[PDB]
C-alpha cells in the first residue's frame, strides 16, 4: 500500500520591534533627561532588532 | 541621509481636560490646637493623636 506523513519546518519567526525609550522612560520627562545622558544604548538595541 | 523606512519618536495622545474629585463639607482637622495643648507630656510618655 502507500503511507503518507506529514512533516512541519519551521523557516520564519514573529518580528519583534522594540521602543527602547518608550519600555524605559514611556512618557515622564525626568526620566528621559536622565536617560539622554547614557549615550548610545537605544540605539545599539534598534540597529541589533532591525 | 539615504532611502530608507524610519521608526520615529513615540507619540502619547495628549490629555485634553482634568477630572478632579474631592469630598466636599468636611470638618477641619484642628492640629494646631492639639500642638498648642497645655499640657505636654514627658518623652518617657509620648503622645499620639490619628
Ligand atoms: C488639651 O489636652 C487635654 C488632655 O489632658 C484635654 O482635656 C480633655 O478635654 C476633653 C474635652 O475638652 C475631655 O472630654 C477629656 O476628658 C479631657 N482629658 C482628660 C484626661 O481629662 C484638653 O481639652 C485639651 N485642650 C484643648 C483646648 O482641646
Amino acid at each position: 500500500t502507500i503511507a503518507g506523513h506529514e512533516e512541519f519546518i519551521q523557516t520564519s519567526s514573529p518580528k519583534v520591534t522594540i521602543d527602547c525609550s518608550a519600555f524605559v522612560c514611556s512618557n515622564y520627562a525626568a526620566c528621559h533627561d536622565l536617560l539622554s545622558e547614557y549615550g548610545t544604548f537605544c540605539d545599539n538595541i534598534n540597529s541589533i532588532l532591525n | 541621509p539615504n532611502t530608507g523606512v524610519y521608526d520615529l519618536s513615540g507619540f502619547t495622545v495628549k490629555p485634553v481636560a482634568t477630572v478632579y474629585r474631592r469630598i466636599p463639607n468636611l470638618p477641619d482637622c484642628d492640629i494646631d490646637n492639639w500642638l498648642n495643648n497645655v499640657s505636654v507630656p514627658s518623652p518617657l510618655n509620648w503622645e499620639r493623636r490619628i
